[PDB]
């Protein structure tokens, strides 16, 4: 019963930068994976960039070198730095939390989703 | 008498309940060397003398160990000798005649236990039994040395004298079927649960993960557990014997060891898997592929097979003591006799190593969870309770057995076989417990709901 506040999305010129942000309001297990996914027009839901609670990160092969994910120190807030945007990056970005409180499996928490439009 | 219903009122079953069948020479509560069904060998402290009297009584070189047939023969011989002893005595016979069949069986029980003369010593008690004063005789018999040395059996026999019925011994029969239905429920639960899990992972595509592959392996082990080991074991226990042969006995034993080993080791693999999946998820997803996991499973089943079928079918696990040789020779015997080497090795491979690795791994999880990039929440408590169940169930189920399994070999058993089998089965129910622990994911839930259309 936790919440995810997404903010930052909007219209952006081709090559412009954008900063996404997700704030997790509630109690989440200490071991987790907080990241970003996306849905392109006519494409399936793809992983953008996830960061583990242990600092380590993970990016897609189409955003690696352009996107940089980081997180807050105590408030459990993840910031996604999106530099040099492209018309194929125009998608619907969802914030995501993989909780490991069940140890055997993982509980997923999703955000409302934010729209990002890159002007071709 | 048209009596072919279970439990007919007689001296034989009564004495079987009171004494108990044991093939190897043992010491009673007094200290005398007894064998078979309450058969006194000698009052001599020397075991060699007991072996001499035993060999003289039987008619061969027994080495302190007799067979079932010889035990029953000695039993009937001793019962008949007790009856003849009663009829020959001047104090027992007038009482014996003035007794109904049940109380007669009680008297024959006493004479069977402490001899003719000793029972003839009970002047007052017999004087009261002859005058049909059962309660006074009960109270009076509750003041003897016989009641002070063996209080339980004395209580049962005295109760039998008092009531005149078999109420003191009829409470067992109900226990037999009472545990039978429990065994049935165990088999049903295990088979149903594991078939459900395997079907769920096999049919659905959203449940096609490495962890779920390990779950598939575990569920297979527990499935073969519930389909082969448990039922045949139940049949072996309830029918008091084994009616399939030595080959199928050692084969069933092989399936036992194989399934248990595979199950526990797979649990270990699951523990490690989840450790790497939680601590280092990216490296876990990059390195561990489905093929690598399959190779791991193959390795687990190979190690399990090397500690089960290979030593057993090659008679390496076999013991050397006389009773073991007799049981291996007997077609109706399928008791579990092993040597120190096989017991220790199998206990280490099947249980102790996976136990250690799992403890270390989960401790590493609980430890590393406290050193992340982070308010005394409730999620950590719930997770702690979760792992508490995960490890607690496994421990509570399999630890008592493998400890006893290692103690029952280090020294000649002061540990009852009843306890051995009981703890073994306490280990057996873990196979049914596993699906209720390792399949609580939302996908597993939805799959389980859709499979039976609830
Ligand atoms: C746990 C529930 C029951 C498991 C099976 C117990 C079998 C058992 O008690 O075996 C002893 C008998 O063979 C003595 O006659
Ligand atoms: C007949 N019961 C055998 C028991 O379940 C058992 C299983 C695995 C072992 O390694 C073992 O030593 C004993
Ligand atoms: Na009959
Ligand atoms: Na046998």
């Amino acid at each position: 019963q936790v919440q995810l506040q997404e903010s930052g999305g909007g219209l952006v010129q081709a090559g412009g930068s954008l900063r996404l942000s997700c704030a997790a309001s509630g109690s989440i297990f200490a071991l987790n994976i907080m990241g970003w996914y996306r849905q392109a027009p006519g494409k399936q839901r793809e992983l953008v960039a996830a960061i583990h609670s242990g600092g380590t990160t993970n990016y897609a092969n189409s955003v690696k070198g352009r996107f940089t994910i980081s997180r807050d120190n105590a408030a459990n807030t993840v910031y996604l730095q999106m530099n040099s945007l492209k018309p194929e990056d125009t998608a619907v970005y969802y914030c995501n939390v993989k909780d490991f409180g069940a140890i055997i499996y993982d509980y997923d928490y999703w955000g409302q989703g934010t729209q990002v439009t890159v002007s071709s | 008498d048209a009596e072919n219903l279970y439990f007919q009122g007689n001296i034989f079953e009564m004495l079987r309940i009171d004494e108990g069948l044991r093939l190897k020479i043992y010491k009673d509560t007094e200290g005398y060397y007894t064998i078979g069904i309450g058969h006194l060998l000698t009052k001599s402290p020397s075991l060699n003398a007991a072996k001499s009297e035993l060999d003289k009584a039987i008619g061969r070189n027994t080495n302190g160990v007799i067979t079932k047939d010889e035990a029953e023969k000695l039993f009937n011989q001793d019962v008949d000798a007790a009856v003849r002893g009663i009829l020959r005595n001047a104090k027992l016979k007038p009482v014996y005649d003035s007794l109904d069949a049940v109380r007669r069986a009680a008297l024959i029980n006493m004479v069977f236990q402490m001899g003719e003369t000793g029972v003839a010593g009970f002047t007052n008690s017999l004087r009261m039994l002859q005058q049909k004063r059962w309660d006074e005789a009960a109270v009076n018999l509750a003041k003897s040395r016989w009641y002070n040395q063996t209080p339980n059996r004395a209580k049962r026999v005295i109760t039998t004298f008092r009531t005149g019925t078999w109420d003191a011994y009829a409470a067992d029969e109900v226990w037999v079927v009472g545990m039978g239905i429990v065994m049935s429920l165990i088999v049903l639960a295990i088979v149903f649960g594991n078939v459900l899990v395997i079907t769920a992972i096999a049919k659905f595509e959203r449940l096609q993960t490495v962890t779920n592959y390990f779950i598939t392996s575990l569920a297979c082990a527990d499935l073969v557990m519930g389909l082969a080991v448990v039922p045949f074991g139940a049949a072996h226990i309830l029918t008091k014997t084994w009616t399939f042969g030595n080959f199928w006995c050692e084969f069933w034993t092989s399936i036992d060891v194989l399934c248990v080993t595979a199950s526990i080791e797979t649990l270990c693999v699951i523990a490690v898997d989840r450790y790497f999946a939680i601590t280092s998820p990216f490296k876990y997803q990059s390195l561990l592929t489905k093929n690598k996991a399959r190779v791991i499973i193959l390795m687990v089943w190979i190690v399990s097979g090397l500690t089960s079928f290979l030593p057993i079918q090659m008679h390496w696990y076999r013991a050397t003591h006389q009773e073991a040789i007799n049981c291996y020779a007997e077609e109706t015997c399928c008791d579990f006799f092993t040597n120190q080497a096989y017991a220790i090795a199998s206990s280490i491979v099947s249980f102790y190593v996976p136990l250690v690795i799992m403890v270390f791994v989960y401790s590493r999880v609980f430890q590393e969870a406290k050193r992340q990039l982070q308010k005394f929440a409730l999620k950590e408590h719930k997770a702690l309770k979760t792992l508490g169940i995960i490890m607690g169930t496994f421990t509570l189920c399999w630890l008592p057995f493998f400890i006893v399994n290692i103690v029952h070999v280090i020294q000649d058993n002061l540990i009852r076989k009843e306890v051995y089998i009981l703890l073994n089965w306490i280990g057996y129910v873990n196979s049914g417990f596993n699906p209720l622990i390792y399949c609580r994911s939302p996908d597993f839930r939805i799959a389980f709901q859709e499979l039976l259309c609830l």
